[PDB]
């Protein structure tokens, strides 16, 4: 998602990727 | 995905306002008590001022 | 038996005398008591007369004699100051015999009106890279050293005194500057060490030292201020230029407020007098540019102020920051980042920001003051692709800003230093390599290059040679540094 | 008669008179001094003595030194030779040109125009400020008052009032250097030469000085005040005619009184100051207004001690003006100049009646938005600029555009800023302001408005931007 | 407890919004910068 | 000459002598008591009389009592038989071991060193201690100065420096005991007999000490600093020794001064202190310095009221310093010890030149990363880690194992902490720091770093914390 | 006058503030003790009394009234400062007004939230 | 009495708070310069000499002891106030108690952190 | 503030034991 402010979201999407929403 | 940020947007601001809440306790406190030693500061220095007369 | 010109002491403590007799006496008139010891007269009471006592005052007992010295409290003036380390009266403290002026000058004159003042032309070259381009201080100009405890104030004082020596050496006489230092309330093993690093830095030649400690009474450190200022004074109104710093306002207040007091007049805030702005104001407004007719020369003032946990708005702060021309903030947040000089460039101002620049000066300077001013508005962030050069620049050039202790620069040689910055040499290069790179820059084009620092002093300008010389020598510079 | 002094602390000073006891408010002419020392009587201490205030330095006085009583207070020269030549409080010159041979004095204290001698004619004048003409415009006949810290440009401001208003004013005028710099008086004096508004070879001068500044005692600064306003009111009663009183600081009266407020004896009142503010302020002020005969335009430069209004000194002015101008550091230190603020400055002349409503309205529309904008700052903290709906980013654009072209570069700080100075009309202002609410500069960026004239030049300046980029 | 409080006080939040509003316009100064090249040329 | 005691108000007393009237700073001794009275002739009120300040307590003086005046101010032993032995504030044995016997005596009030005597030379003294050696090291011959409020730890900070310095140093000690705890004196004196610095057989001592404690009058412990710096003089002049002076705590001199004000006739100052704060207090703090002969390295503790370093007391004493040691409650109150502020504490020594610029670098590289973590604390109250951009995430992360690294055991503190003290020399702390601002050692824990001696032991406590998983 | 002779009145004092200074500056240089701020000990008893004689009769005593609008100053919006509390304490209810209410639009600015009428609710026609 | 007669006893000032207060109530009567909290510079010297005279006597002096327990009151819990600040600074350390805890139902309320005991870890029992 | 600590202690205590399982998957 876009809208930030929502705990850690963003990063946690990002562990899965790195091992929509701009 | 949108079910999940709303629901961490939800608790997230909660936390943000109870966190803040805090502060503002705290800050209302220091507040008093340098409303206080204002009051008491200033008053003696017309007390003092009085005196040497 | 005479009480016109005479007089006994009815009652002494704390440095006040309160003296049966002298009926004839002038308000602020100095007196010798019987131990030898001098004082100021100055309040005049039907039944008594409140004299304050400077120095020592144990051997003043009840009932001793004091004399009348027929003459307003005044100091020594002149060139022989020049090298030499004084007190308050003017009493030679350095053990290098008894100094002998041929004027002597009063303390509390009023400041030159209307007519005789002319604007502020001429430069008063600090030689710091922060200072002479940003805020450029003036001839005649009152310029603050406002900040807490331990934030690099006397830093600027003594930089600026040390600057001096590439001017008066020369040939040039409007050029030259005299410099005044007046120590109030700090310790002797601190001035100590400040006329050694002056001594050292063969500084001391054309520079008179004020002492006023905390060991030496408050009426001491109340005229030492005065005292100083006079001592410039003389250069002001015969020609020739002078710059004179009190080091600092804010002890000296604790000591009117002490003498004050103890003379039982009331309080007023803080515990001070009433009149502390008009302290400060009247020996501040004595620094001032002449004309042609009645000489040509000035005084330049660099106060000093203590801020208690960066509170300018505190009572002693705000009187002297409306008093004076311009104002140097300095913080303690800039201080312990490592930005030192730490002076904060978007609270700090001059109010004469063109004459006292020159020309070569305001080219590169006006560009670093646009730069850094649209950077500070874009600053907590490191992202937009357009202005990232905007947040990399204003990191780049205030690290330029960065000047270490007893080595200042010559107008010529910071604008070479900021055209490296400015025109983008140090955009690619990293931030924490700019203090390295400078360094050998500075060394560089001192050693090799002075005929083109020459030529800039000569044109009064950055010329078209001069730009395309300077474009070549940053480049294969630069090239040298990283690979 | 004669009465010698018999206590000198400070700038206090004590006569002892022998039977002919002088009244309040009276000149006292030292005897034995090379400089005229003029002291003035403040209270009767009782025994057939006096305590006083001394117009300049006291170092020097002896007890018993005679001092004789000129029997009224502190006389000054009055009329047409006063114009184009500095003078002391106490009313000799001081601007080595001879003395000022006035055909008939003038008494710096006397009562204030009475409740009946008022006026009540509320007609506006056209300055060339944009933030001023729209929002807290200034009466013609009336009081103006202009707030502002340390160094947030009221120097700068009032200077260019002098400047803009008193060369298009057919009559005279009237500076007074309260309390200040004498650096300003050397600037001041010499660049009026220039302009030609004082000039030397011939007596057809439009402005009158009267000076002090901080270099004097506070005896001279606070009663400089009182002589500056004297002259002006020589302009108003005697020659039926209009004129201006530009005074610079006038804090510094009241900052004078508490430097000598213990000496007097007196228990000092709240933030050390003087118990009589209010009335030391009241005689002063009222003094300073137009009456049925004649009609004073005066500005007052007020000084506000660490940028705290609510401070005793400036905070009682306000009660004493019709225009006000308040200034701020928080403005000033973004880079909008004049650092006027638009949600503080007022006018009593700012009525649909008085102004017309097409006045009122858009004025009121630019004091809507930008207070809408404060509101906005606050969700902007915790949200940023993205997150925010379609109507409140426009609201943003529109507000921050409307702070932009509240600013002006003046002819007086061309070595500030840089650029030329500018002078915009009236409806100019008001049709300008009208077309960035209607939404008719959306397309444009806000750095256009910043710092220009009329509405023409932000548009003319954004074609510049556009070729530049 | 009055509206524009944040800003101020002048802290982290007051200094961070203010750099924040300047980061949003010079990027729509720029793209309204562009479609004033469109118009003009 | 006898003299009467006209007046008696608490600590201060009025004599009335008849002729031969006694000069400023001269004892006077009280006739018809049991211990030995001393009143210090402070003021000359007129009329014959003379006010003085009690060294001990006032109780059963009764007014018309004879005094007697010993021509001199309070003269006390000086020498090599006051190491080892205990003096109060007139210079009598407290320690019930007879008379100190001595072939010269010294005046406890005396002119300080004038501008010629001063001395240049500013070497570095090592410490030992982390935060102290690397941000604010202390320099040999200087005067440092231990800050601290109610319990932060300035007692077991001034006993270590005791402990490591003064016990490894080929010269001289004094101690002051001024205004503190006589339990401290108690457990002062035995640990050092235990240790043996001080000996009671042997006349080899290190330690002089003077003690005038809280349980004294004021009129003690405003001269019992003075006593205790007279000592220190001996062996600085006439002798040519590196003394070291220890004065616990330097605030009660000023507090002492405070209580007396107020009976001695003054106008209060500034939170009602007294107005001879600065002078005072410079009269004796100028006489405490490196002289061109000897050499004095002082270390005083400083008390904080009400953990406000803008009190007049604390605030004045920040000039007399080289090196500062300014102890926080709130570094404390989470665990940190020594409580040193790193961006608060600072020296004079701290220069490019005399400590080294790889020194100077890393220094203001700990202060750098420190202030950037106080900046951000706002943005992690309200919105969290988890706003925080990656890069900030690390800039934190690293500033917190810096603030625990920066702690450290302390030899003095193994009674009751349990864990045993280090002393970590100059090049390993250092090299320390320099490793973790890099960012050598991210992955380690935070809780590695805290309570330890160099970096080496810091990583080898990470490893038994991963075997306990 | 018009309360005791059965007739209604209204007084307006604007404002009480400057009332405070003016009474301050007579007690201070008359030697008095100073209190809080620089007032007078019975500064709260300067506008007690003032207030306290406006009521309202009954018929017995005449039946008339006189109604009191007292005015105060506030510095920075602070309702909790020493002068207005005083007078805030006194007064059967009051009229806050807000700088910010003013510039948004709302004129008359009237904080609905804070401002209240104790005693008038009663006192009102009940088509309103 | 007990002290130096061979024997031990504790004593109790509940509460030395309300002792400054009565003695600032005698200072400020007899007219001498107040400061922190209108309180006098000896203050502290009132509450330092009643501390000191409890001790611990060793066997020479008769080995007794006299134990002090005094009480201050603070407000919201302001540790960090004067008269507080100055009986932390005389005492050999102190027992915090907390609102939080006491209201919470944990009784006695001891905050574990804050509170220490400097001298009495080693006058301990070996088993505690 | 008082939970000011609650937050930024919660993530690093978190952060401690990942550090802490990343150390001892090394040591072995
Ligand atoms: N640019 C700099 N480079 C290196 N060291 C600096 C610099 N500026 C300041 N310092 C150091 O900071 C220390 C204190 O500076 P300074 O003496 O100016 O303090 P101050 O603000 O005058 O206060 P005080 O009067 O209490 O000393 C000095 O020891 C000096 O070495
Ligand atoms: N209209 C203006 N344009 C640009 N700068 C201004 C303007 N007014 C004031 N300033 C700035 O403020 C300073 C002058 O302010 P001044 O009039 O002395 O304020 P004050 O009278 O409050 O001391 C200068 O340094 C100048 O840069
Ligand atoms: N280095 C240290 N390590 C651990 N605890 C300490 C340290 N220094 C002081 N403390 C704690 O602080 C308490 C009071 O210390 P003290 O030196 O008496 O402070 P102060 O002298 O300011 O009253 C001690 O009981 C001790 O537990
Ligand atoms: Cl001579
Ligand atoms: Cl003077
Ligand atoms: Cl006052
Ligand atoms: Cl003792
Ligand atoms: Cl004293
Ligand atoms: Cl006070
Ligand atoms: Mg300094
Ligand atoms: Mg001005
Ligand atoms: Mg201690």
């Amino acid at each position: 998602s876009d809208r930030g402010l929502c705990g850690a979201i963003h990063s946690s999407v990002a562990k899965q990727m790195k091992s929509v929403g701009d | 995905s949108t079910t999940s940020e709303q629901s961490a947007r939800m608790t997230a601001m909660d936390n943000a306002s109870k966190n803040a809440s805090e502060m503002i306790d705290k800050l209302t406190l220091t507040f008093n008590r340098t409303r206080q030693a204002v009051i008491t500061k200033e008053l003696i220095e017309i007390i003092s001022g009085a005196a040497a007369l | 038996v005479d009480l016109e010109e005479t007089g006994r002491v009815l009652s002494i403590g704390d440095g006040i005398a309160r003296v049966h007799g002298l009926r004839n006496v002038q308000a602020e008139e100095m007196v010798e008591f019987s131990s030898g010891l001098k004082g100021m007269s100055l309040n005049l009471e039907p039944d008594n007369v409140g004299v304050v006592v400077f120095g020592n005052d144990k051997l003043i007992k009840e009932g001793d004699i004091v004399k009348r010295t027929g003459a307003i409290v005044d100091v020594p003036v002149g060139e022989e100051l020049l090298g030499r380390v004084v007190d308050a009266l003017g009493n030679a403290i350095d053990g290098k015999g008894p100094i002998g002026s041929k004027a002597r000058r009063r303390v509390g004159l009023k400041a030159p009106g209307i007519i005789p003042r002319i604007s502020v032309r001429e430069p008063m070259q600090t030689g710091i890279k922060a200072v002479d381009s940003l805020v450029p201080i003036g001839r005649g100009q009152r310029e603050l050293i406002i900040g807490d405890r331990q934030t690099g104030k006397t830093s600027i004082a003594i930089d600026t005194i040390i600057n001096q020596k590439r001017f008066n050496d020369g040939t040039d006489e409007k050029k030259k500057l005299y410099c005044i230092y007046v120590a109030i309330g700090q310790k002797r093993s601190t001035v100590a060490q400040l006329v050694k690093r002056l001594t050292d830095a063969d500084a001391m030649k054309y520079t008179i030292v004020v002492s006023a400690t905390a060991s030496d009474a408050a009426p001491l450190q109340y005229l030492a201020p005065y005292s100083g200022c006079s001592m410039g004074e003389y250069f002001r109104d015969n020609g020739k230029h002078a710059l004179i710093i009190y080091d600092d306002l804010s002890k000296q207040a604790v000591a009117y407020r002490q003498m004050s007091l103890l003379l039982r007049r009331p309080p007023g805030r803080e515990a001070y007098p009433g009149d502390v702005f008009y302290l400060h104001s009247r020996l501040l407004e004595r620094a001032a540019k002449m004309n042609d007719a009645f000489g040509g020369g000035s005084l330049t003032a660099l106060p000093v102020i203590e801020t208690q946990a960066g509170d300018v708005s505190a009572y002693i702060p705000t009187n002297v920051i409306s008093i004076t021309d311009g104002q140097i903030f300095l913080e303690t947040e800039l201080f312990y980042k490592g930005i030192r000089p730490a002076i904060n460039v978007g609270l700090s101002v001059s109010r004469v920001g063109s004459a006292a620049q020159t020309r070569a000066m305001k080219q590169v300077a006006g560009t670093m003051k646009l730069e850094l001013a649209q950077y500070r508005e874009v600053a907590a962030f490191a992202l937009d692709a357009a202005t990232q050069q905007l947040l990399s620049r204003g990191v780049r050039l205030t690290e330029l800003l960065k000047q270490g202790q007893y080595s200042p620069m010559a107008i010529e040689e910071q604008v070479a230093v900021i055209y490296a910055g400015v025109r983008g040499y140090l955009d690619k290069l990293e931030p924490s390599k700019i203090t390295k790179f400078e360094n050998a820059f500075l060394s560089h084009v001192i050693s090799q290059h002075q005929a083109l620092l020459g030529k800039i002093r000569t044109d009064g300008k950055i010329s078209e040679e001069s730009d395309a010389k300077l474009k070549e020598i940053v480049t294969n510079f630069l090239a040298g540094f990283e690979a | 008669t004669t009465g010698r002094i018999v206590a000198v602390i400070g700038a206090v000073v004590d006569v002892q008179f022998d039977e002919g006891l002088p009244p309040i408010l009276n000149a006292l002419e030292v005897q034995g001094r090379e400089t005229r020392l003029v002291l003035e009587v403040a209270q009767h201490l009782g025994e057939s003595t006096v305590r006083t205030i001394a117009m300049d330095g006291t170092e020097g006085l002896v007890r018993g030194q005679k001092v004789l009583d000129s029997g009224a207070p502190i006389r000054i020269p009055v009329g047409p030779e006063t114009l184009g030549r500095i003078m002391n409080v106490i009313g000799e010159p001081i601007d080595e040109r001879g003395p000022i041979k006035t055909k008939q004095f003038a008494a710096i204290h006397a009562e204030a125009p009475e409740f009946v001698e008022m006026s009540v004619e509320q007609e506006i004048l056209v300055t060339g400020i944009k933030v001023v003409d729209l929002l807290a415009p200034y009466a013609k006949g009336g009081k103006i008052g202009l707030f502002g810290g340390a160094g947030v440009g009221k120097t700068v401001l009032i200077m260019e009032l002098i400047n803009n208003v008193a060369k298009a004013h057919g009559g005279y005028s009237v500076f007074a250097g309260v309390g200040e710099r004498t650096r300003e008086g050397n600037d001041l004096y010499h660049e009026m030469i220039e302009s030609g508004v004082i000039n030397l070879k011939d007596a057809t001068s439009k402005v009158a000085l009267v000076y002090g500044q901080m270099n004097e005692p506070p005896g001279a600064r606070a009663r400089v005040a009182l002589t500056g306003l004297t002259v002006a009111e020589y302009f108003r009663d005697q020659e039926g005619q209009d004129v201006l009183l530009f005074i610079d600081n006038i804090f510094r009266f009241t900052q004078a009184g508490s430097e000598v407020s213990a000496l007097l004896g007196r228990i000092p009142s709240a933030v050390g100051y003087q118990p009589t503010l209010a009335t030391d302020m009241g005689t002063m002020q009222e003094r300073i207004t137009t009456t049925k005969k004649g009609s004073i335009t005066s500005v007052q430069a007020i000084y506000v001690p660490a940028d705290d209004l609510t401070d005793p000194a400036p905070a009682t002015t306000f009660a004493h003006l019709d225009a006000t101008t308040v200034l701020s550091r928080a403005i000033a230190e973004l880079g909008i100049y004049p650092a006027v603020d638009p949600l503080d400055s007022t006018s009593r002349i700012m009525d649909p009646n008085i102004v017309g409503s097409e006045h009122y309205d858009v004025a009121r529309g630019v004091q809507k938005i930008l207070q809408d904008y404060k509101s906005l700052q606050d969700i902007i903290a915790i949200l940023g600029m993205d997150e925010l709906s379609e109507e409140d980013k426009l609201t943003v654009s529109r507000a921050r555009k409307i702070q932009r072209f509240l600013s002006q570069p003046f002819q007086v700080a061309e070595v500030f800023t840089g650029h030329l100075g500018k002078l915009v009309p009236l409806k100019e202002t008001i049709k300008g302001f009208q077309q960035i609410l209607a939404g008719e500069y959306d397309h444009l960026p806000e750095q256009a408005f910043y710092m220009v004239g009329p509405i023409e030049e932000a548009v003319a300046k954004a074609d510049k931007l556009a070729e530049e980029h | 407890s009055s509206a524009g409080a944040v800003r101020d006080a002048g802290g982290a939040f007051g200094k961070r919004e203010q750099a924040e509003e300047e980061r949003y316009f010079r990027a729509r100064a720029a793209e309204q910068l562009a479609a004033l090249k469109k118009h003009h040329e």
